[PDB]
Order: C-alpha cells, then structure tokens, then sequence
C-alpha cells in the first residue's frame, strides 16, 4: 500500500502492450508504433512515445501538446511496471507535474474501464 | 541601540529588512512534498484524506482548467457549522453538507459571504514581505505559493506558506531575535481584554459559533476561577466530523476533549514579563501556535497570537466568519 | 521528431500466437518511491530526501482505500524539487 512508481500490470506483455495502445486512443493521445526491424519486431515496442492536446489550451484556441513516454518493464515473470515519464509541453508558437499528472489519471481511467 | 527599547527599536528593523531581503522560495526545504485536492473530491473523502496524512489544509485543483481552486482549511467547516447553526430552524440540516463535493461546499460559503472574491496568492519569488502582508491584510493564516508555466498557462502551485513556518524562518536565520528583549507589559502587542473564552461544560457549537464571528482560530478554556486549563482549536473541529457524525457538535469541550489524540501541539503560555527573544527561541524548538499570557497561578491575563507577533515585525511605526486557519 | 500515429498496430490485434520480443527487466532505481520516506516529521513532515534527478516527472500512483487516485510526480522548481501528489476521483 506503499507508493510505487508507474502502474502495475500482468499477464502477457503484448497484450498488456495492446490495452495501453487501447487506452491511449480512447484518451485521445497520439503516438508512435512498432517497426519492425528485418522483418522481426525488437524489445523497444515496449517503448511508447505518446502526443496529447491538453484540453484546456485546447478549448481555448491552442496547439499546444503534452509529450509522455511509456515504458513497460518486466518487474518478475507475470508481473510488469508501466513507466509514464513526462517529456514537456510545448506550443506550436516559440517545470511543471501539470498537465502531465492530469494527463497520467486520464490514461490510468482508460486502462481500468477497458 | 542604547536601552532595552531602543536596541529592541533597531533589532525590528533588522528584522523587517530580512523579511523584505528573502523571497517565499527561501522558506522552503531543498525537498519537499505537497498533497493537493481535485475540488471535485466530496467532503468525506477529503476530511479522511486529511486525517490519514496528517494534516489540517490542502490546496485545491481544478483541474479541467488547471487552475488553483482555493485553499480547503478548518475554516471551511466552522463557517458553514456556524452558518446552519444561527441559520437553520433544524439541528440535523448540517448532516447534508456531506452529499457536497468540495466545490458545492466552496459554493455555499460564496453565497453566505464567508468567502471573499479576490482570492489570495503570492508568487513563490516575489518577496517574503508579501507574504506577510497579503496574509496581514487578509486575517489568513496560511497562504499558496503560486507560479504559472508559461507554455501552457497552467498554474503551479509550489507550496503553502503558514505564520507558524514564517516565523520559525526568522528564529533560525536573523540572529536579531536575541536583542528583543522588552517585557510584554511595556509593548501594544497582543489581546487583554475581552477575550473570548469557554468552560468545559460549554457546546462544541457554542465554540464554534465563538471562532468563526470573532475569527480566531482557538478558544482558551478556563474555569470558575480564570485557571487556565485547555484549549479549544479550530482542527479540533476535524476529530469531531472526521467520522461524518455531525452531533458530536453538540458535545460539551470536555466531552469533546476526552477524544482528542496525543499528538496535540500542546497549550503554551507565558508571563507579562516575558519577552519576544524567548518566544522566537521556543518557536525555533516547538509548533507554537500562540501563546497564552498568564500569572504566577495560571490565571488568564491575554493573547499572543502568531499574527500578532508577525504584525508587530512587519510594520513601520511610524463579515462574521474565520479566516484561512 | 517522431512519426505520431492514431490506430492500434494490426499485428496486436489478431487473434498472440506470434513470435514476440520482451520488454526490458526493471532497473534498480525505479524500485524506490521517495514519497514512502519522513525521515524528519518531528520538525517538519512534507521534508523529502533529494531525489534521483533520473527519476523527475515519472508518475508515482499508490492504493487508496478511499475510491480515489493517488498519483505524484517529483520535479524541480529552481533550485528546490517540488513532489506533488494529487488526490483525484476516477468519475
Ligand atoms: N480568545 C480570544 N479572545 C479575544 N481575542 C483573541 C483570542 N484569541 C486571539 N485573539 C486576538 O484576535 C486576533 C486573531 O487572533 P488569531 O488567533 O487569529 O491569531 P493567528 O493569526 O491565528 O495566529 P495563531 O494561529 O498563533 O493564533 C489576534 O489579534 C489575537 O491576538
Ligand atoms: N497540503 C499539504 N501538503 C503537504 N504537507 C503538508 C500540507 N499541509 C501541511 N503539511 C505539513 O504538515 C506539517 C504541519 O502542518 P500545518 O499544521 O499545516 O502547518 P504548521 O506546522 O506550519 O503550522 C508541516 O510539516 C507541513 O509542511
């Protein structure tokens, strides 16, 4: 009952791979893919970057964007830690845990509605 | 700098100075935590996450705007207690101030005027003074610290700013505390006349309804021959509704009391003759939040509060509702 | 800068039994939460440790027996670092 970093999963991590994915399009994020590299898919399409509208610049006119990255990571067999870090925000015109931690309960309602 | 008052005159400058010299940033340790509170939370929930943490006050979050929504303090619930209480023709009214998230109670307090329309921040940057005045002009007793990231125009809340953490910040940094040394009965500092105070055979609610009109945030409780012998604060106020069960308003102070959990700040008092040079040296040691002045037998003489203490530093010399506690 | 995508990759949505790699083991430093520290609540109990400045504005997330989100992230405000952590309804 402790704090603890990210959020906890389990099962199998492509499909706890696919429910991120799922989650991130319900909350509207954007992000990037797996490529896969000589025809194989590699480890690092356990590493998401994901591209948010913040609501409330959007509601207001603005193109300004929140950048989160995921990370899943195997904590022991069947068990896995979703790392979500903040990378910033930035307008399309030329610090803070908001809107990130806003964004961050966002994603955590859409991975526990699934 | 020659007698007691004139070298006493000299170290309150030497003190005003500082204030003005630090920022509200200065006051805060390298590392620290805020809780914070979506002002969707019901009332409940933010009660128990209070008590569960140990604290008496968070700052509020809407957070669809991304903007500071206020500060929830005991204040709150002594206002609206006191409200239905003076207001409602029916005692169990005040039971339905648990069907209110925090912003249908904030609404409420709107609508009775025990909230006022400029709502009160500093930047964390801006000087310490600030603090102090906003605070002084306000009767606020704590005050948020607030910054806004540009990029986004999101607010940041970087911490609260408390009397109590102010002062202890000046008894640890200005070294001009120990050169105030004129006796209490020689300086208009403090209350010494018609104080307000209880007996333990008083109501909880008759407190309560003492806190909010002469807006303090604690109640000395004598009895029949003035002995000092408790308190009554404002957080007591949360022991008491923190399990949703609002008749425990109608308790005696003694009753009340007798539920109270050892970590209590303790009753603290002094002596007309004491002076501000021990006082800064037992806040530097000790959560004070005010002192009562007594005599040789625990008589009750007076008041010493936090904000008269910071009242008297900060100056050049030369509604019926309590305040943020 | 990134290609930003909008649907769910089609490999991830068939019907599993394909040849898949494995995300990486968990690294030593995201084992502990600076938050679970009051070391000095005596003097003052919001004062933290200084925390690993690897570990700034990752998301943090406890249990509540309350029916609320508990979530915090640690970042640095000039010089000092600010962990904030927010209790939130799920609606
Ligand atoms: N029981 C009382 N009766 C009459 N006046 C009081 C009483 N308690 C405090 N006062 C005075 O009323 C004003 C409000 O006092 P208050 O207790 O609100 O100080 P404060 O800002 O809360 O600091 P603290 O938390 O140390 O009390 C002060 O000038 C104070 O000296
Ligand atoms: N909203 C909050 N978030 C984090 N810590 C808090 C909060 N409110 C109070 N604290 C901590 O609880 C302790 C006692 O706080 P409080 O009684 O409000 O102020 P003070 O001790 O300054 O009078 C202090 O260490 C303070 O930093």
């Amino acid at each position: 009952n402790k704090w603890h970093f990210g959020v906890r999963c389990r099962g199998d991590a492509p499909e706890i791979l696919l429910a991120v994915y799922r989650a991130l399009q319900r909350a509207g994020a954007q992000f990037t893919v797996p490529k896969p590299v000589n025809g194989k898919y590699r480890s690092d399409m356990y590493t998401i970057k994901s591209r948010w509208e913040i609501p409330h610049c959007k509601r207001e006119g603005k193109n300004t964007y929140a950048y989160i990255e995921l990370q899943l990571y195997e904590v022991m067999p069947g068990c896995f830690m979703l790392d979500v870090k903040s990378n910033g925000y930035k307008d399309i015109y030329s610090k803070s845990s908001f809107p990130f931690l806003d964004l961050c309960a966002m994603l955590v309602c859409k991975l526990f509605s699934a | 700098a020659m007698d007691v008052q004139e070298t006493q005159k000299g170290a309150l400058k030497e003190i005003q100075a500082f204030i003005r010299s630090r920022t509200s940033y200065d006051v805060l340790p390298t590392s620290f935590r805020l809780i914070v509170f979506d002002v969707t939370l019901f009332v409940k929930t933010s009660l128990s996450l209070l008590t569960l943490n140990n604290i008496v006050s968070a700052p509020l979050w809407d957070s669809e705007a991304n903007k500071f929504a206020g500060l929830l303090t005991m204040a709150d619930f002594v206002n609206v207690i006191k409200y239905y209480y003076q207001s409602s023709s029916f005692p169990e009214a005040i039971a339905e101030i648990d069907k209110f998230r925090l912003l249908g109670l904030r609404e409420v307090e709107r609508k009775i005027g025990a909230i006022p329309p400029e709502t009160i921040y500093v930047h964390p940057m801006h000087s310490l003074m600030d603090a102090c005045l906003a605070m002084s002009k306000s009767r606020a007793r704590r005050i948020p610290l607030i910054d806004v990231d540009g990029e986004t125009g999101s607010e940041m809340i970087v911490s609260v700013l408390t009397q109590y953490r102010i002062l202890k910040f000046i008894s640890m940094n200005c070294k001009e505390t120990a050169m105030l040394r004129v006796p209490l009965n020689q300086m208009t500092i403090g209350t010494w006349s018609n104080l307000a105070t209880a007996s333990m055979e008083t109501k909880v609610y008759d407190v309560i309804k003492m806190l909010a009109e002469k807006n303090i945030s604690a109640v000395p409780i004598v009895n029949s021959e003035g002995t000092l012998l408790n308190v009554y604060e404002s957080v007591d106020v949360m022991h008491l509704i923190q399990d949703g069960d609002y008749s425990n308003l109608d308790l005696s102070v003694g009753e009340a009391l007798l539920k109270r959990p050892a970590n209590f700040d303790g009753v603290h008092t002094c002596r007309a003759t004491d002076r501000l040079d021990g006082i800064f040296d037992a806040i530097k040691h000790s959560r004070v939040h005010r002192l009562f002045v007594v005599d040789e037998n625990l008589k009750l003489e007076g008041i010493l509060s936090l904000a008269d203490i910071l009242n008297y530093i900060i100056y050049d010399k030369t509604d019926n509702f309590e305040s943020a506690v | 800068s990134e290609q930003y995508s909008t649907e769910i990759p089609a490999f991830l949505t068939s019907n599993q039994e394909l040849k898949l790699p494995k995300p990486p083991s968990l690294p030593p430093h995201l084992e502990k939460c600076i938050l679970n520290s009051n070391t000095a609540y005596k003097e003052d109990q919001s004062v933290l440790p200084n925390p690993n400045h690897v570990l700034l504005n990752h998301l943090a997330a406890a249990n509540t027996q309350l029916g609320v989100l508990a979530l915090s992230a640690t970042t640095r405000y000039h010089r000092k670092y600010v962990t904030t952590a927010m209790f939130k309804n799920f609606d």
